[PDB]
């Protein structure tokens, strides 16, 4: 509403207008700054500048006779834009699977995997904190973004595949679940976390921890590693034939796993042994100072 | 003095509770899931503790009448004696299906507020605004009413679009006062200028004649577009703010032949 | 005994004060709150004449005047409501925490269709914001006239009124501070009035010193009429047409409308309207997002649509207007944030049935697709629960179509009994993808491909994963399947034996500028053709993702997808180029021919041209070549 | 008549119900304001033992501990503070907008240091927001211990001592409601405090059961525990900015924000007018991945009030390009309303936002000398630079000095606007400088051909970011900006050339006319232009409107399809090198044979290649490839 008959030098303020008022006459230093006003919680205010072009309007009311505002509250031209700005963001697929596929061969940098190791168990925790069920969590339901974050998704088969899937996600080796899926028990902290250990020492060799065939198979492979006892050390839930699978020792998880520093090669055995009680929880794994 | 009775309101898709190293777009979907189990569960329950009662409720009713048969039998109130306390385990089964069923009233208490029970669909009504029927008016018999009480009625409004510069102030002014964009504000524009240049106030006349041919402008090529005034003058301002020098140029000219 | 039971206590004298002070922190809302009390008392007049009519005799008309005084530096308040008695003027009046609204609402416990708010009892003290003293001139129906003179400092007092009488209701004199003159101006009275009275029902009038300067009675300060309250089946499209113009300014009527109203726990009613066109600043990250207001009662509590309603559903206009909800002690702020979701949830279902039966007019479909399709596809790209529903609503241009688009359930009607993908291309404009060689072979086989010109297409299609059971593919991409007749599959091996090869000279000539080199019978008028791997993004993507001044280069090492060298063998120049390879793969004018023919293909295909200069160069060569100049 | 003197009355059966149930809407604030108490308990004996040292012969330690009791539902807190006498039971506590600390506002005239927490007199009743009762058992040393009890039920009770050792402060004895229990969660009860006891002067610690192994000792653990740690990080502002060192105060840094890495660059800001407060600002060494993420609510700027955290405003404290700085801002002046949530009169922040900002424009200069670390800055964060230079009108002066680009001159090394411009010579009046893709690109453009041979330095510039900054900075020391890829490039030269060139435009004049002809509808205007070198022609962009790459930047980028504005921005020229052999061929050509189709379409294709050059777009790159296979299959024989 304000009419420049002139114009101030440029300065700090950019281009600054002598601009009349159309009611008094009085001639005020113009000045504007570009606004937004949000914000993806919805738009309301910049409130920093709207706010800008505030103060400098009520100092006008002090009349204060060394406060050259800029000319009204208002945020208009000022002939700058416009050009209107708006942003739009992509998605991340890059896939834990892809990033496996892209990353290096056995000996994956243990520091890198400490990170995303802390910030999937950072994840459980608010996770269990928010009691999600889904023991049907595997590699590729895990994103490893560009800036190297782990983001969790796919909660277990109530609301994941509701387009194409695969035909034999129970049937295909089941080296990155739980001895309690094995066992066809539930879901639990140590079930999610059995889980993703199988997935860490992948992490570290680029390739599957256990391997076997059938759910007795796979357990008589996690075995190997995690050791075995007779129908003593089972829990109650368990379909497969408990006391059938013949006892063997444990084989350092630290020198089976590539670059698995003894800290968590304690971890990931804790997170790998076949009683679901005896393993470690999300917070302690993500307390230990292994990570 | 008390809003407790909103202090347990569960909502899936609350994109406040969120967490870096989790993805919300399928976490909402889990939510949502989860509450419709959990109502599912909890209604199974409750039907099986309502049948529960109930049968244990038609079972002591049935004995309560054998009893009074076994009353009235000549002999049977030693039955009756044996029955009268089953009839009592009954009895109290059925109370203790009741106390269960009590307690799912508790649960239904401390059931979170969501969208399935703090409200109903209480009223929709939908309505396209489709129409209103092709017509026509004779926009002359229009303006015999239109500019002879329009214009005295924004005469002090055409006039403000006339004594404005920047094109900013025309666009935003003209957003505001939509109706002005039309015929009877570029005719009084044009008389304006008249009067003025009668009233030797030629500065006045020349700024006026502008601000005519501005809104020329935005008639000019409304008519080209097939479109109304209104519905597309800010992209004349567009237009204005953006064409090249020389372009902008030959639109003035065009335009000047136009109003 | 051991224990001594008191009676809790308040310190009046610095609790007045932290009421004008510390409970409030806007001023201008002094007038909300009077008003408000206002038609409360207005109400009561109605619900109290509906029992006894002769209680209207004392004045049979309900309103609200608002009387400036610039001499004074007043603002003179005229209430037409019961008014009150001196026993109510020192018991309610002058106490805190306390309004004969209540104990009138208890008397409306009887029954009534009567709505009153006030169940603090504190708004009055508002006043004392911006006045330094209020004085309350009533004259209950029941009992004489009586002034009510204080400044807020701890006491007030009442005396019995001389001179003008009021037949009912009461007065208020606002002692207006020296520096809240500003409530004296014309516009800024105008400015609250609309941002919190809008919708009263009662009218209230501005008296401004007008043309002669006197008194002119603005009448239509708040003509504006609640729609909502009314039975939508008895609102005409004229009357909805009207509020929605009046709504919003809009000199053009909505497209469409919708009443919607809850019941329960959570009630309200509401209208929402979506416009015939698209705002300029419907992209505008400097709009405040208001396009449909929360009331209580019709009183203005907030515009919070941050939170009521979707960014992508951002364009809707209306008025939400609830029955009872849990506002703070500060009325422009609301407890329990939950609930506006819970809203939010609700108005979405309906925004998308309203959506869908539009959807169903098609003319006027077509026409709000065109002004917010972009804001469909926004919404694809961010709402992961309706999404599938918003996918109902999107309409593309395709093959056999001509230039009207198409719903995807329509392609897939259109799909062959063999066809269990929808193909199709994105571009910069419908001719580049019409002219696209990935589109020939495809329509070679009597295929449709659907035409995505948007650069938001490329973030709506990576969300458009499943349609109806059909998947989705880019004809762009490699491992693009169209039927392979087992003969020809034969013939393709055949050929590529034959230029085996040649593939393999075209690679070590290009080794490090494309991944691999092989025929594909995707091709049908073009020798080659560069082709964007599954991983990764897509020559359209990647430009556009480049064009993005707030981007992060360094995530592109997870972005970059593999270009491959396809290859058409039914070429006389790919042939030509197989028999130079026998005759010669060290021939450097054929490899200089290769890696012009890869620039071609790769800048004809979409993808970024390493370097203008140097291929015009070439280029610049050949023409001194043809025209004999060196 | 008569008039009447009334005192003003209040419905305290209301009003209570109104603090607790209107007042406050995050019930978070329950364990803030009771902390906040016994932190003012605590400051009065501070006070009275620092001028009579016997003030403390029943206590010395000052603290506040926390004790949950989940067996009971309930919580203790225990003020070590002066406590409150039987009749500040009753009259200050058992008082609606009553508190002692308005006495001690009046009574240390001498105690200017001892700053209390708050003064309103009401928010101990939040503490029945999730509390069904409390019970505050104290011994102020003036009187006995007392246990003041009340559930809010519009009377309270004072019970005499029952034996349960309060020599000093309170225990405050907090009934939990039913569904309030989460308060008795370690995670929760330190997610709040964590957020509102920061920077408590006085240690909070809390007392809970410890997470253990069995008590099988074999094996066992510590029974419970004691988190001091809540209060391990001081305030560090409220020191002598001389005398807080990087040892101390990057550690701040690293505390302040979970990054184990000290922080970049940082300053301190004193202010001692009206509006007094410290402040403290805090550049990370790495931008955040959501550093353009503006979908996320700001909060690195956060405002405490007393060393409290009231709000993270940043919104209103930072303007949007600054939001990157992480910082403390503590302020013992600000009028807060009575929920505390929202500082009153936002005029306030208006005022500190920009005197803040004074101050990182002057962090930004300092970093300037030191030009090591200043370009790890600048690399950081030359976006947000470019976005203030943008946007933020009102600082333009000082942040286009911190520019820095890569030159013809400069190559690798990127350098100051004022370098360049202290570099100009005497006929360069202008800034020259070119727009693109890439480095290498606009390095290898005929655009930048004769500005180096006219000696010129190339300002090279490859972001959208730069292609938006140009479209404000049209000045740098008195001298104005000129694009290399606009018509117009009036380089300094001979005279004499000027006038070959005329005689050039003479020799080529028919040519250009049929150029024109050939490329109707193509270009708005074909001409010569001595820029060009290598090439017999350019595509060049007008004085106005979008250049090639402003085109593709938002043509892109701009989810909005302004038509409009596109058509109209949508301009170009065509240059002619009147010394290449193409075009004296041409010349030739036309001359041979004006209507020589062949010659046309060698016309079209140099356009068409002369636009690839310059980043125009083809209408239809295919027909060019095609044209190409057609060339390919003449010179193959086909
Ligand atoms: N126009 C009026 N006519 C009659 N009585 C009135 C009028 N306006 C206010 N009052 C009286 O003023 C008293 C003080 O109530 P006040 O309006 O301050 O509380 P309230 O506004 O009803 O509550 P809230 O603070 O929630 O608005 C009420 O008891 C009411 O009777
Ligand atoms: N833990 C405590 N120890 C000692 N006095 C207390 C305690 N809690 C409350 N009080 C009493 O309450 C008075 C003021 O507390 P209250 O918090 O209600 O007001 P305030 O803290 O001054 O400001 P605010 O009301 O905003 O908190 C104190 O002066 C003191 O008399
Ligand atoms: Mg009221
Ligand atoms: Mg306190």
């Amino acid at each position: 509403r304000y009419e420049p008959v002139a114009e101030i030098g440029v300065g700090a303020y950019g281009t600054v207008y002598k601009a009349r008022d159309p009611h008094s006459g009085h001639f005020v230093a113009l000045k504007s700054v570009r606004v937004p006003n949000g914000g993806g919680g919805g738009g309301g205010l910049p409130i920093s500048t709207v706010r800008e072009v505030a103060l400098l309007r009520r100092l006008e009311a002090f009349e204060h006779p060394n406060v050259v505002r800029l000319m009204d509250v208002c945020a208009t031209s000022r002939t700058d834009r416009e050009i209107k700005v708006t942003l739009v963001f992509e998605h991340v697929d890059q896939d834990l699977r892809t990033y496996l596929d892209k990353a290096p061969p056995p000996g994956l940098p243990a520091e890198t995997i400490k990170d995303l190791m802390r910030q999937f168990l950072r994840g459980l925790d608010f996770l269990h904190a928010n009691c999600i069920v889904h023991r049907d969590l595997k590699p590729e339901n895990i994103l490893v973004t560009s800036g190297g974050t782990v983001k969790l998704a796919d909660f277990g088969l109530a609301r994941i595949y509701s387009y194409q899937m695969a035909l034999t996600p129970v049937v295909v080796t089941l080296w990155y679940r739980a001895p309690e899926v094995l066992l066809q028990s539930t879901y639990a902290t140590p079930v999610d976390m059995w889980s993703v250990g199988c997935i860490f020492a992948e992490m570290f060799r680029r390739k599957p921890l256990f391997c076997g065939n059938s759910e007795a198979d796979q357990l008589g492979k996690i075995f190997d590693l995690i050791g075995l006892p007779p129908e003593d050390d089972w829990p109650r839930d368990v379909s497969l034939p408990r006391g059938a699978f013949p006892p063997r020792g444990p084989r350092p998880v630290q020198s089976v796993v590539p670059e698995m520093e003894e800290s968590g090669a304690q971890l990931l055995l804790e997170m790998l042994t076949f009683n679901p009680h005896k393993r470690i929880s999300a917070f302690r794994a993500l307390q230990h100072s292994y990570l | 003095v008390d809003y407790s009775v909103w202090d347990h309101i569960e909502v899936s898709d609350d994109e406040d509770e969120t967490h870096p190293n989790i993805d919300t777009a399928s976490l909402f979907r889990w939510r949502h899931q989860a509450r419709v189990e959990r109502m599912e569960q909890f209604q199974k329950e409750k039907e099986e503790l309502d049948r529960g009662c109930r049968e244990c409720k038609r079972k002591v009713a049935e004995c309560q009448r054998k009893l009074k048969e076994l009353e009235v039998a000549e002999g049977g109130k030693a039955e009756l004696e044996r029955l009268q306390a089953e009839a009592q385990q009954l009895r109290k089964e059925e109370r203790s299906w009741e106390q269960k069923l009590e307690e799912m009233r508790k649960k239904e208490k401390s059931m979170p507020w969501n969208v399935d029970t703090l409200s109903k669909d209480g009223f929709s009504k939908s309505m396209v605004n489709t129409k209103p029927e092709k017509t026509e008016e004779d926009s002359e018999e229009v303006r015999e009413q239109k500019h002879k009480t329009f214009v005295e009625k924004y005469e002090k409004q055409i006039k403000h679009f006339g004594m404005l510069r920047r094109w900013d102030d025309s666009q935003k002014y003209l957003s505001d006062n939509v109706h002005l964009v039309c015929e009877e504000t570029a005719n009084y524009l044009v008389i304006w200028c008249i009067d003025l240049e009668v009233e030797e106030k030629c500065a006045l006349m020349e700024q006026v004649a502008h601000q005519t041919i501005v809104m020329q402008f935005i008639l000019e090529l409304a008519k080209s577009l097939k479109v109304d005034p209104r519905a597309c003058f800010r992209q004349f301002f567009t237009k204005i703010k953006t064409a090249d020098r020389q372009y902008m140029e030959g639109f003035n000219d065009e335009l000047e032949a136009f109003k | 005994e051991e224990v001594e039971t008191f009676a809790f206590q308040a310190e009046i004298a610095q609790l007045m004060s932290l009421i004008i002070n510390t409970f409030y922190s806007n001023k201008e809302i002094f007038l909300r709150e009077l008003i408000s009390n206002a038609s409360d008392a207005l109400d009561k007049i109605r619900y109290e004449s509906l029992t006894d009519p002769s209680k209207l005799d004392s004045g049979k008309e309900l309103k609200i005047d608002i009387i400036p005084n610039p001499q004074e530096r007043t603002l003179t308040l005229v209430d037409t409501g019961i008014g009150m008695t001196k026993a109510d003027l020192i018991n309610n009046l002058g106490t805190i925490a306390k309004s004969g609204t209540k104990a009138f609402m208890e008397a409306l416990q009887a029954g009534a269709d009567i709505s009153m708010i006030g169940q603090f009892g504190v708004g009055f003290y508002s006043a004392y914001l911006v006045a330094e003293k209020v004085v309350v001139i009533t004259k209950h129906n029941d009992d004489e006239q009586y002034a009510w003179e204080s400044s807020a400092g701890g006491s007030f007092t009442v005396r019995a009124d001389h001179g003008e009488p009021i037949g009912r209701g009461t007065k208020v004199i606002l002692h207006l501070k020296e520096d809240q003159t500003e409530y004296l101006e014309e516009r800024r009275v105008k400015e609250v009035v609309k941002k919190h009275s809008q919708f009263i029902g009662y009218p209230i009038t501005l008296y401004l010193e007008k043309e002669k300067e006197k008194y002119i009675d603005q009448e239509e300060l708040n003509k504006t009429k609640p729609i909502w309250t009314r039975n939508p089946d008895d609102i005409t499209q004229e009357e909805y047409g009207e509020f929605y113009k009046s709504l919003t300014n809009d000199w053009e009527d909505h497209l469409a409308v919708k009443h919607f109203s809850v019941e329960g726990q959570l009630e309200f009613r509401a209208l929402l309207f979506i416009p015939r066109r698209a705002p300029f600043d419907l992209f505008e990250n400097k709009k405040k997002k208001n396009n449909i207001k929360l009331y209580v009662r019709r009183v203005f509590i907030m515009d919070s649509c941050d939170e009521l309603i979707p960014e992508y559903l951002n364009f809707i206009r209306g008025v939400v207007d609830s029955e009872d909800l849990p506002l703070n002690i500060s009325r422009e702020m609301l407890q329990q944030s939950k609930i506006l979701k819970v809203i939010r949830k609700n108005i979405v279902k309906k925004c998308l049935e309203l959506f869908s039966e539009l959807a169903e007019d098609k003319e006027n479909y077509k026409k709000f697709y065109e002004a917010f399709s972009k804001n469909l596809k926004l919404g694809i790209h961010e709402d992961s629960t309706n999404r599938r529903r918003l996918s109902e609503l999107l309409r593309y241009h395709t093959s056999q179509s001509g230039d009207e688009m198409t719903s995807l359930s329509e392609y897939v009607s259109r799909m062959k009994e063999t066809q269990k993908s929808i193909y199709y291309i994105t571009g910069e404009s419908k001719e580049q993808v019409a002219n696209s060689a990935f589109v020939e072979r495809v329509r070679k086989r009597g295929f449709e491909v659907v035409y995505m010109t948007e650069p938001i297409d490329e973030y709506c299609v990576q969300q458009l994963k499943e349609f109806d059971g059909k998947s989705l593919v880019s004809v762009t991409k490699e491992g693009l399947e169209l039927p392979e007749d087992e003969e020809e599959k034969k013939k393709m091996e055949e050929s590529k034996a034959k230029f085996e090869n040649l593939c393999k000279l075209m690679k070590e000539i290009l080794d490090k500028k494309v991944e691999k080199v092989t025929i594909s019978n995707r091709l049908v008028s073009s020798p080659c053709c560069i082709v964007t791997s599954t991983y990764g993004w897509t020559a359209n993507m990647e430009r556009i993702m480049k064009a993005q001044a707030l981007r992060d280069n360094s995530t592109m090492g997870y972005m970059m997808a593999k270009k491959h060298l396809e290859i058409n063998p039914d070429h006389p120049i790919v042939e030509t180029l197989r028999q130079k390879a026998e005759a010669d793969k060290n021939d450097k004018a054929v490899k200089d021919l290769v890696v012009l023919l890869f620039e071609t293909a790769l800048l004809s295909s979409g993808f970024s041209l390493e370097d203008p200069q140097t291929h015009s160069n070439r280029i610049y060569r050949m023409i001194k070549l043809g025209l004999g100049i060196d």
